[PDB]
């Protein structure tokens, strides 16, 4: 059971030639053929093959020029690394047709950096229309150095340079085995060598492979630097994606706190220490990440002008907040309109929305930039192509670090002073005449630990021999990750007069940490949408079962490249990895129980669906409705203006099951 | 060894008249004929001597009341200050002719403070179109105070008091010495004692007279409180002129650091402690000038109000910046044009031109004030007219803090941050079609160290004997920086025949790595040598051009002793009269070493575009549609910096006799 779909021989060729050039990604095959067609391919003799003849000029012009050298660490957040990011990708989203799309990827795999290819490439893939539909392997599997602790990579370097086991026995003491004619290496999360802090509790969820490569398909479904025209009505919605995405990531993450005992992320100022710090167990090719040591002074002799830059541009949020109705980025906005919402979410994304433009230019300082590289303690870059990575250098890395989630709370925040101008919804917004929930029931809710490996084959060198055989494929990582058991939601509605409807679910604390049970008027921000569906009630009593198997707000777990390729000559595809990518991972649904059950709520919400005026299917069908996200949540609330009878509050408890300590399952047997 | 100008009978009479109010600045002679004139001068009863009758009376207001008062400091920086030298500004330059010029100026010169005087006095004098020509003292023999090191000035003094040597030989040993009855004293530049860290490196730059001298030439020339509708046409570049000259500046101040083994200007935050110090050997007779010890926290309760104003000063900018176009000070601003680059310099000078109106009003505030009265370090004034001294409180000592540079170095990085919004140049705007470099040359470039003499004896008084006889002969010598002179040629192919426009640059080769300096990241430090206009002949030519003729240096002021012989023989100095206001030629290049120094020469020639017929305010002004600093003026693509008719050569700068100038002054 992994949910399949099938496809015709003209898809499965398409599918070989993208799934190519995420093998052995460091290295070249001179005998495949991506390097013949890439070592030969002339752009300027074939700019006919291009829907956009400035750009594959513009990009002529900069590679004449030189792109950033082989083997380098790429990071989109810095200019010049950036512009030739984009001008590739240019060349990649205005390729005529597919065949020119893919000679230019080999073009581009022979000449340019593996990092800023990988990055173009990954993106083109998503955003080409002839490829929807088509899959791309998990991130852990095309970057597998960011997604593990030097430890282990140590490990696997070391069996590759013995090329195998010295000693079976004492590999076996270290976690290392040999299945198959696969090396499997047991890992574990950075606090089984390193307590530096209470904030180690959490790396089960912050070190996690799915929540990581979520993070990071977020970003290649629709990154900052480019406009979204080609997502229709989406375009007047960004800035409520991004807004939402972390306000829903920000609810998760302290679901994990609270039940780590931990209570709200600290605030923090430009000009003061920040107290936690991060001390990163990465490694890059050249050197290790960036450390921020506890009590880091942000305010130091290299940041003055990078936080008078910081600070300018809270402060011109908060004149807007002041002004109520004002005129910027020649627009006209006033708070009290909810559409706001775009402008501010686009402002603090510092987008090519904001300016409407195709693409944002160095001219155009982000904030987020700037912010990531301050609280990332790195020194200064060398040059224009040699920095110290620090984990906010990178999309696949950011969650493992504290400060993020103090950076994106405190932007959170800023949208939540907006989101106070708005008139809180009345009695007769929400309720849904004639219709009662009378009952909800929910199984119980259970998490647990269980072992995941994936494959970790592009963290090694191979041989000129390996890579002509094909032999490239033996390094596996097994870790244990989060994961629930399936449960059932049970809804008993009553309705005088058959109708069409929606049912949203959300998950929220029950309690602050004084043990006090939150009031909505708080901590409406607090919501973490588990699901939303439609439902036809008819006159009486209705009951509505949904499992947590069919949430559509998350998705199943990858199935590793390998077992693509197998797929792949059956006719087949992992349904999950096509169309639903970019979600949220099931098995990290629910925050990690306690033995006694910690106490949660389910807020369950029903209301009309009388017909489909706007919703949204390019980006993808999230918001089958012109409701904003997060409704009836998406802004601040008078708890007795609200309570109505088609919502229903049920108190719940999530359980762990098994052993609660991930480490636990590491430990060699004797 | 300096080029002369001829000139007639009826200006010596004038160019007299007017050196004649710089003459024992600091007394009153009774019998001179500025006194009688200035008796003699019913200032109630000539309305009629004035061109702007609002001026006169404002003037008459304001006089009623009363002025600084006489001997006290002064200083443009200080409200009511400033809008009586304005005032009296005003009366100089509305002067319907130069008759009622000079009794207006005796008039001055008598009853007022003498600060005041001077400092309006040397502006109107560059400012009234009918004084033009004429030729001014330099600032070190005007105002010698600012360019003496206190233990030289009490050597003048004790030697005043004692009328001259006790003992020739303990005179000696204390670098006192008697030379045609005139007694001239050894200056060295100050110890660890007056630059409490790395910056006394460079006193010889930072302390130089030129130097300092040069500056205060800059602000004379075109008062940041001044409309600049004189100029016509340039008033539309202001900023850009503003921009240019501190950028140059800092460039040039930069490669003396380089040879001096101390890398980037520090950057400095208004919350935090500032870590270099100053302490001057300055005073006014009334307060010493204020120090700014080793980490100074500039953000005390004193501060915080100006701290306060500096910053959204500054934050104002950054909003600029982020929203790129805005209305300001009336104007619709966008950022892509150049009518941005005079804004945005205008910005951050509050001058006049940013108001649009003719002088700058009481309550309009400036950032450069309070930028410096912060860094400045003294206690707050006690009253109007009185406040307690600091370096940055005059153009003439500015140059000698270390935290000038600092602060300097700030606006013109947020100006660099405006450029990013600026269009780079493409091939097409800097390819001559038709002509090629094919070889720079260039003579040995050798620094060294020779001696200077100004005559000092403005700070000394004198009895009313010898006030009869206007007395003179107290001479600082002093080493000072200086250079040989040589020659570029450059050789030329081209097809055809026009008339071309030669352009040098000085840059730095490395940064204080050993690391190649990349024109990226190295635009902005890149000076300006010289600029020409050459006709071009079809195929092979040579351009032979030397360091004498640069066009952005001048020679050495002459003391007015000797401005007073050339005038008996119908002459004056040319640099004094048609170039005061450029760079000593002695500067023109850091100090090397005996090994090198490793800089770069950037030789660019592109076509002559026959255009302005103008009447320029500074010589920065050069006959040319082209940005100041261009090709340099703006980011570079450095692909494009390719052209044949570009050349990069690598020069060493040498150094020759002794390498401190403190070797130049031991006794016996
Ligand atoms: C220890 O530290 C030191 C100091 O950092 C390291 O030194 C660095 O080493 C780099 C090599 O790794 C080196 O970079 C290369 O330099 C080449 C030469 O650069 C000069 O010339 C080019 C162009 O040539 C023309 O120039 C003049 C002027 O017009 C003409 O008259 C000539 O005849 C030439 O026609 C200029 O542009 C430069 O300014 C220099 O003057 C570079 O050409 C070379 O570029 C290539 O690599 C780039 C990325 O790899 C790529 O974008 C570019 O397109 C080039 O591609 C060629 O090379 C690749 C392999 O690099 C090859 O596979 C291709 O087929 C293709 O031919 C390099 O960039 C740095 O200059 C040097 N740093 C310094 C300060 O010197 C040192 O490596 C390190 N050592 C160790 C052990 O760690
Ligand atoms: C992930 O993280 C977990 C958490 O740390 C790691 O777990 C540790 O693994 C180590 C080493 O692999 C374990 O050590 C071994 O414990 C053995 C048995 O239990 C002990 O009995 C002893 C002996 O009397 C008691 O005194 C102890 O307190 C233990 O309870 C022990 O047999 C074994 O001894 C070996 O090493 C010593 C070196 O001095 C030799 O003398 C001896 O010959 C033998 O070779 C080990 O010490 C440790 O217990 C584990 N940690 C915990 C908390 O249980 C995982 O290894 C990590 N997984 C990966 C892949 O890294
Ligand atoms: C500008 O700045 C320079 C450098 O600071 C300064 O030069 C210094 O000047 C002083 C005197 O003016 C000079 O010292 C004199 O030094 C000589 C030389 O002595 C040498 O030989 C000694 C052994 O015989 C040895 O011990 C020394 O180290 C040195 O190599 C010396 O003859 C003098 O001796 C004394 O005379 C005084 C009289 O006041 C007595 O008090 C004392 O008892 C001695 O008899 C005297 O010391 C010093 O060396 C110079 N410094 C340097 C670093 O070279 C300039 O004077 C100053 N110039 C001006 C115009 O300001």
């Amino acid at each position: 059971t992994i949910k399949t779909k099938n496809v015709d021989a003209v898809f499965v060729e398409k599918q070989k030639k993208i799934l190519s050039f995420f093998q052995d990604v460091s290295q070249l095959n001179t005998d495949d053929e991506y390097y013949k067609i890439g070592k030969d391919y002339d752009i300027e003799m074939n700019m006919d093959n291009y829907t956009n003849k400035k750009a594959v000029e513009e990009f002529l012009k900069m590679y004449r020029t030189g792109f950033m050298p082989k083997n380098l660490e790429f990071s989109v957040f810095y200019d010049k690394m950036r512009d030739e990011a984009i001008a590739l990708f240019h060349l990649f989203y205005y390729a005529k047709d597919f065949e020119t799309f893919y000679k230019t990827a080999c073009f581009a795999r022979v000449h340019l950096n593996q990092g800023q290819f990988l990055y173009a490439f990954y993106i083109a893939v998503i955003q080409r229309s002839d490829c929807h539909g088509f899959v791309v392997p998990a991130p852990y599997e095309v970057y597998p150095k960011m997604f593990m602790n030097m430890e282990v990579l140590q490990k696997i370097y070391v069996t590759k340079m013995q090329d195998g086991l010295i000693n079976p026995e004492a590999a076996a003491k270290y976690g290392i085995h040999k299945e198959n004619d696969y090396f499997v290496y047991k890992a574990n999360y950075s606090n089984a060598v390193l307590y530096n802090n209470e904030e180690q509790r959490l790396t089960y969820f912050t070190e996690d492979i799915g929540m990581n490569a979520y993070y990071y398909y977020f970003h290649s479904h629709l990154p900052f630097w480019w406009t979204s025209e080609k997502y229709g009505a989406l375009k007047e919605r960004r800035g409520e994606v991004y807004f939402y995405f972390y306000q829903q990531l920000l609810a998760r993450y302290y679901f994990e706190r609270l039940t780590n005992g931990l209570g709200k992320i600290p605030e923090f100022s430009w000009y003061s220490p920040i107290k936690t710090g991060y001390y990163p167990l990465m490694l890059t090719k050249f050197t290790p990440f960036a450390q921020r040591p506890d009590y880091y002074n942000l305010h130091t002799e290299e940041n003055y002008e990078r936080v008078r830059f910081l600070d300018t541009y809270e402060k011109t949020f908060v004149q807007f907040l002041q002004k109520d109705h004002f005129e910027a980025f020649g627009q006209k906005i006033d708070f009290h309109d909810p559409k706001a919402i775009n402008f501010v979410g686009n402002y603090w994304q510092d987008n090519a929305d904001l300016y409407g433009e195709e693409v944002t230019k160095d001219y155009q300082r982000s904030y987020e930039v700037f912010a990531r590289r301050v609280l990332g303690a790195a020194p200064m870059p060398f040059d224009k192509y040699t920095f110290m990575p620090s984990a906010m250098d990178f999309y696949q890395t950011s969650l493992r670090d504290p400060a993020f989630y103090q950076l994106y709370n405190r932007i959170v925040e800023y949208i939540v002073e907006f989101k106070q101008y708005l008139k809180p919804y009345t009695q007769d917004k929400l309720y849904f005449d004639g219709v009662k929930i009378t009952d909800v029931k929910v199984d119980k809710l259970t998490t647990f630990f269980e072992n995941f490996e994936f494959d970790a084959s592009n963290s090694v060198y191979f041989s000129k021999e390996e890579i002509k055989n094909n032999h490239v494929h033996d390094v596996k990582v097994r870790q244990p990750r989060l994961n629930h058991s399936p449960f059932n939601v049970n809804i008993e509605v009553d309705s005088n007069v058959a109708s069409d409807a929606v049912v949203k679910i959300f998950l929220a604390p029950k309690y602050d940490d004084n043990g006090i049970p939150l009031t909505l008027e708080d901590n409406w921000m607090k919501f973490f949408e588990l699901d939303w569906f439609t439902t036809k009630l008819t006159a009486g009593q209705n009951k509505i079962i949904r499992n947590s198997n069919e949430f559509v707000i998350f998705k199943e777990d990858s199935v590793p490249m390998t077992e693509i390729m197998k797929m792949l000559d059956e006719g087949k595809v992992p349904f999950d990895m096509s169309e639903e990518f970019c979600y949220m991972p099931k098995r990290l649904m629910l925050p990690r129980g306690t033995e006694g059950g910690f106490p949660f709520q389910l807020f369950v919400f029903v209301y009309p669906f009388d017909n489909k005026g706007k919703d949204l299917a390019p980006f993808e069908s999230f918001v089958l409705d012109n409701k904003p996200l997060g409704f009836p949540l998406d802004r601040p609330v008078v708890d007795a203006l609200f309570k109505v009878p088609n919502m229903y509050f049920k108190d719940i408890f999530i359980y762990h099951e098994g052993e609660r300590f991930p480490y636990k399952f590491n430990i060699p047997s004797y | 060894e300096f080029k002369t100008t001829p000139v007639d009978a009826a200006f010596v009479e004038k160019q007299k008249k007017i050196l004649s109010l710089f003459y024992n600045v600091n007394e009153i002679s009774y019998e001179a004929e500025y006194y009688k004139v200035a008796q003699d001068f019913n200032i109630e009863a000539s309305k009629d001597c004035y061109t702007n009758m609002k001026a006169y009376e404002n003037f008459m207001m304001m006089y009623k009341v009363g002025f600084l008062p006489k001997n006290l400091e002064f200083s443009i920086f200080y409200e009511k200050m400033r809008e009586e030298a304005i005032a009296l500004f005003k009366l100089f330059y509305y002067a319907k002719d130069f008759e009622c010029f000079y009794k207006t100026a005796c008039y001055a010169r008598v009853y007022m403070n003498q600060g005041m005087f001077l400092y309006a006095y040397y502006i109107a004098i560059i400012q009234r179109s009918d004084t033009a020509s004429f030729v001014l003292p330099a600032p070190y023999e005007a105002y010698p105070q600012y360019f003496v090191n206190m233990e030289v000035k009490n050597k003048m003094d004790y030697v005043k008091m004692m009328d001259g040597c006790l003992d020739e030989k303990i005179c000696y040993n204390y670098g006192i010495i008697k030379e045609n009855e005139q007694f001239v004293m050894y200056a060295n530049y100050s110890n660890s004692l007056t630059y409490p860290n790395n910056e006394d490196r460079i006193a010889y730059l930072t302390e130089d007279v030129g130097l300092n001298a040069y500056y205060y030439y800059f602000h004379s020339h075109l008062p940041f409180w001044w409309n600049s509708g004189k100029y016509g046409a340039f008033k539309e570049r202001r900023g850009e002129i503003y921009f240019f000259f501190y950028q140059q500046l800092l460039a040039r101040y930069y490669m003396e650091r380089l040879t001096n083994g101390l890398g980037k200007i520090p950057e400095f935050s208004w919350y935090s402690p500032l870590r270099t110090g100053y302490l001057p050997p300055f005073n006014s007779f009334y307060y010493p000038f204020a120090q700014r010890s080793n980490d100074y926290e500039l953000h005390t309760e004193k501060n915080y109000e100006e701290i306060r104003f500096l910053d959204i000063y500054e934050k104002t900018f950054f909003q600029y910046l982020q929203q790129g176009h805005f209305k300001a000070f009336d104007k619709k601003i966008d950022l892509h044009s150049s009518k941005a680059v005079n804004f945005v310099g205008n910005y951050w000078q509050t001058n006049a031109d940013l108001f649009e109106e003719d002088f700058l009003q009481f309550y309009q505030r400036s950032y450069e004030v309070n930028a410096r009265r912060v860094l400045g370090a003294a206690p707050k004034p006690f009253n109007q007219y009185t406040f307690i001294p600091s370096a940055l409180d005059f153009y003439q000592t500015s140059a000698r803090d270390p935290a000038f540079y600092q602060l300097y170095k700030r606006i013109v990085q947020y100006i660099i941050e405006f450029k990013q919004y600026q269009v780079p140049y493409t091939q097409e705007a800097l390819h001559f079609v038709g002509l090629k470099i094919s070889d720079v040359k260039v003579d040995k470039m050798v620094t060294f160290f020779d001696h200077f003499d100004f005559d000092a004896f403005n700070t000394v008084y004198f009895s009313k004997e010898e006030l009869k006889s206007s007395p003179h002969g107290y001479k600082v010598r002093q080493p000072r920086l200086n250079h040989k002179p040589f020659t570029v040629t450059i050789d030329i192919k081209s097809d055809v025949a026009t008339n071309a426009v030669v352009k040098m640059f000085l840059g730095p080769k490395y940064d204080e790595n050993g690391f190649p300096f990349s024109l990226e990241d190295n635009w902005m430090n890149f000076y300006e040598l010289d600029w020409f206009v050459q006709k071009v002949n079809p195929g092979q030519s040579q351009i032979t051009r030397s360091s004498t003729d640069f066009a952005f240096f001048k020679e050495d002021s002459l003391p007015m002793a000797e401005i007073y012989k050339l005038l008996d023989q119908g002459k004056i100095p040319t640099d004094m009269f048609n170039s005061s206001d450029t760079m000593p030629s002695r500067l023109m290049l850091p100090k090397g070493t005996y090994d090198g120094f490793p800089f770069q020469l950037f030789v660019f020639v592109y076509p002559y575009e026959p255009t302005p017929k103008e009447s320029e305010p500074f010589k920065a002004v050069v006959p040319d549609n082209k940005p100041f600093g261009y090709p340099f003026d703006r980011p570079v693509l450095p692909q494009y910096f390719k052209q044949p008719n570009m050349f990069f050569k690598k020069v060493l700068v040498y150094h020759e006799g002794e390498l401190f100038p403190y070797l130049f002054n031991i006794p016996h």
